[PDB]
This record gives structure tokens, C-alpha cells and sequence, in this order.
């Protein structure tokens, strides 16, 4: 789910 | 007296076997290189002058020619990569690291500035500067009881350079160098000078970009609190890197994210998500999307701070890049949320502006919104309300939009669009 | 800003 950067 | 010589004049004098004759030419060259309009860097380089400048740096006898070389060489290093390379090839680096020990503040300052330009150029030079041992004496300039006894410009320069030793990412700076720099960094993060605070935040920002192991290093120094105070600053040169630091931290682990929330960051976001500077708005929404991509405990904190209305707000009317981040915020939220949480999102008026963005020349976002619209319906099935939900979507013109998307230049878009029409229309 | 030219003391 998390999106770097 | 020494204003506007020819480069031919500068060469003739610097080649003379006369130290005062050389000093006046090196002062001519410096005034050339620090003029406002286009500085003649390539003629100087091509004149063959970098090596004689580099040698003047070691003339501890003549303090003033050290300064003028340092300055000249600084300004050559401030140009293109090919140009910085010329300075580095001359053997400048070990020479400048020597100058850091100088008893003359204005000379050590200049060597700081110069190393700054050299490390600024990119990963390879940054790493070379560290291999030559710059970090030990740089930090020793800061070994004082109280930073305020240092001169403004000095401190600011010194901060900018440390900041370039943290910059440039792949390859990220050596873990060993980072471990050593962080205490001084944390200390600068607490100094009251907006420029120092700006470049400190930029450094942290640089460090916290990348792998979660890197994030942990920083967060374990307990700077997350101070970062959030900076988040509420009024100077946009401070808020911008402060915000990018916080936003980097919350791409990491849930435990890392929770340090940010626990530190009260969410209280600042109504201000940040309605900020006039577009660049702030876009990065604040991006930050939100990586929080709503967290634990249900953590999503609920987004809710309690009344941030969902602000997301609905950004979805409604920001510039497109910001709206693209807002979609992710909503998709991530509907991926990890309670039944009750997805209901709240709908009750805050999420459906109408979600549909307007189905009319956007981008597939990437359409893919995102469709996935979001899906998860809402799935929560609608678990509460038996998919009737009322499909009405809303039609009553606001969503189905006019959705239907026409089966006829779309894309595989998984035409797929998921008509997958909805099947199961619900 | 990556690099900086000094134009006056």
C-alpha cells in the first residue's frame, strides 16, 4: 500500500 | 586595479616567478569568476590554470593567495560536472581538507564552501570527499558549547556542506558516515536560524529517503518531535523540507509511522492540505496516502482529526498532481478500513468528486479510482446496502462515466470497469 | 541548491 518516495 | 583583465593577462602574471605578481593575477581571476553575468569558467580551465591554483592552496606563507585560490576554485567547482571534475582532477580535495585546519576563519569557511560544491556534484564525488577524510574536521568546526558563538555565514555554509554529504541517494551515503553526522545534524535541527533549520531539514529529508533501515537510524535519534514543530513553521523554506522528511518517514514500517502520529503531526494537516503553495499541498496529500495505507488504529486517527473532509476537499478541487495523490489516499483507506470507516468516507461526500475524476486523461488514476469504487461496494455487500450505493453513483452521473470506460485503450481498465457493471448494474 | 557560486564576501 505504501508508496516511496 | 585588478578589475576585468584578459585571461591572457591573468596567465602571464600567474606564470611569473613573483609571488606578489601571482597574487594580483589570482585576484583578477577571482573577480572574473565571481562577476554577475556569465562567468568565464571554461577559458580559465582551458588556460591551464587549475593546477597552479591548487598549488597556491598550500602556500601557508601567503594567507591571502590561499583565500583567492580557494574562492576561484570554489567558483570553478560550482559549474558543470565536467567543470567540478577539472577542479577534482587538479588534486583539490586533499588540499581543501587541509585548509579546514586553517587559523583563518574566512579561509576554512571557503574550503567548506568548496568541498560543498565538490560533494554536491553527485554520488561519486560525495564519496570521494568522504574517502579523503573530510567528515572528521568538518564536524570539529562545530565542536563548540554553544553554536550561537559561531558567525551566521560560517555556520550556514557549514550546514549547507554537511547537507550535501547526505544528498544524492543511490548509492546512498555510507552507513558509517551517517552514524557520525547524525548527532551534529540533530544539534543543528535545534538552532534558531531559518537558513540553518532549512538545510538541516533537507539533510534529514535526504537521509530518510530510501530503505526502512535508513529511516530507523534517524527516527531512533528522536528527531520526529522537532520535525513536527518545524512542520508548523511559518517560513516555507523550512516547512517544505520538514514536510518531505515526515512524508519519507511514514513510508516505512507501521511502528515508524506511529512515531509521527504519536508526535501530533496530524494536527498540522488542515493547514497543509489547504496551503496556497501547490508543492506543499501535493506532498501533504502524498503523506496522507501513506498514512491511510496503514493500520486501522492509524486510519482512525486520520478520522478523529477530521482529516477526511480535507481529503474530500482536495479530491474536489486541487491541481491534478495533487488529486492523483488524493485518489491513492482514498484507495488505500478503502483497502484497510473498518466497515464503519468506509461508511464515514461515503457520508463525508466522497462519491460525487470521485466520479468527476473518472473523466481524466490518465489511466493510472482511473485504475486507482476504480479499485477504490470496488472496495466501497464490497463493504456495501457486507452491510446489504449495494442498492443505495449504486443509486448515488448513478444519481451523480458516475455510470454515464463508468460505462464508457469499457471502450478504453487498456487491459485491466476495461476489465475492472465492466466487472463492476456485471456484479452491480 | 546542489551548487553555489560565491559572488561577494
Amino acid at each position: 500500500r505504501k508508496r516511496k518516495t | 586595479g585588478t578589475v576585468n583583465w584578459s585571461v591572457e593577462d591573468i596567465v602571464k602574471g600567474i606564470n611569473s616567478n613573483n609571488l606578489e605578481s601571482q597574487l594580483q593575477a589570482t585576484q583578477a581571476a577571482r573577480k572574473l569568476l565571481s562577476r554577475e553575468k556569465q562567468p568565464p569558467i571554461d577559458n580559465i580551465i582551458r588556460a591551464g590554470l587549475i593546477p597552479k591554483f591548487v598549488s597556491f592552496l598550500g602556500k601557508t606563507d601567503c594567507s591571502p593567495i590561499q583565500f583567492e585560490s580557494a574562492w576561484a576554485l570554489t567558483n570553478i567547482a560550482s559549474g558543470t560536472s565536467e567543470q567540478t571534475k577539472a577542479v577534482v582532477d587538479g588534486g583539490a580535495i586533499p588540499a581543501f581538507i587541509s585548509l579546514l585546519a586553517s587559523p583563518h576563519a574566512h579561509i576554512s569557511e571557503q574550503a567548506v564552501w568548496a568541498l560543498g560544491n565538490i560533494a554536491g556534484d553527485g554520488s561519486a564525488f560525495r564519496d570521494l570527499v568522504i574517502k579523503h577524510g573530510a567528515i572528521d574536521p568538518l564536524l570539529a568546526l562545530l565542536a563548540v558549547p554553544d553554536l550561537s558563538t559561531l558567525a551566521c555565514g560560517y555556520l550556514r555554509n557549514l550546514t549547507w556542506t554537511l547537507s550535501n554529504l547526505c544528498r544524492n541517494k543511490n548509492p546512498a551515503p555510507p552507513l558509517d558516515a551517517v552514524e557520525q553526522i547524525l548527532p551534529t545534524l540533530v544539534r543543528l535541527l535545534h538552532h534558531n536560524d531559518p537558513e540553518v533549520l532549512a538545510d538541516s531539514c533537507w539533510a534529514i529529508s535526504y537521509l530518510t529517503d530510501g530503505p526502512n533501515e535508513r529511516i530507523e537510524m534517524v527516527v531512533k535519534k528522536g528527531v520526529v518531535p522537532q520535525l513536527v514543530k518545524l512542520l508548523g513553521a511559518t517560513e516555507l523554506p523550512i516547512v517544505t523540507p520538514a514536510l518531505r522528511a515526515i512524508g519519507n518517514i511514514v513510508t516505512g514500517t507501521d511502528e515508524q509511522t506511529q512515531k509521527v502520529i504519536d508526535a501530533g503531526a496530524l494536527a498540522v494537516f488542515p493547514s497543509l492540505l489547504t496551503n496556497p503553495k501547490t508543492n506543499i499541498q501535493k506532498e501533504a496529500t502524498w503523506t496522507m496516502s501513506n498514512i491511510t495505507a496503514g493500520r486501522q488504529d492509524q486510519i482512525q486517527q486520520v478520522v478523529n482529526h477530521g482529516l477526511v473532509p480535507f481529503l474530500v476537499g482536495v479530491l474536489s478541487k486541487a491541481d491534478f498532481k495533487t488529486q492523483k495523490e488524493a485518489a491513492w489516499a482514498i484507495t488505500n483507506y478503502t483497502s484497510g478500513g473498518t466497515v464503519e470507516q468506509i461508511v464515514y468516507l461515503v457520508h463525508c461526500g466522497i462519491i460525487e468528486p470521485l466520479m468527476n475524476l473518472l473523466s481524466a486523461k490518465d489511466t493510472k488514476i482511473i485504475q486507482v479510482i476504480l479499485d477504490a469504487i470496488s472496495n466501497i461496494f464490497q463493504a456495501a455487500e457486507k452491510l446489504g446496502e449495494t442498492e443505495k450505493l449504486s443509486i448515488m453513483i448513478e444519481e451523480c452521473g458516475g455510470l454515464d462515466k463508468i460505462e464508457a470506460l469499457q471502450r478504453h485503450e487498456n487491459e485491466s481498465v476495461y476489465k475492472a470497469s465492466l466487472n463492476l457493471i456485471e456484479k452491480y448494474f
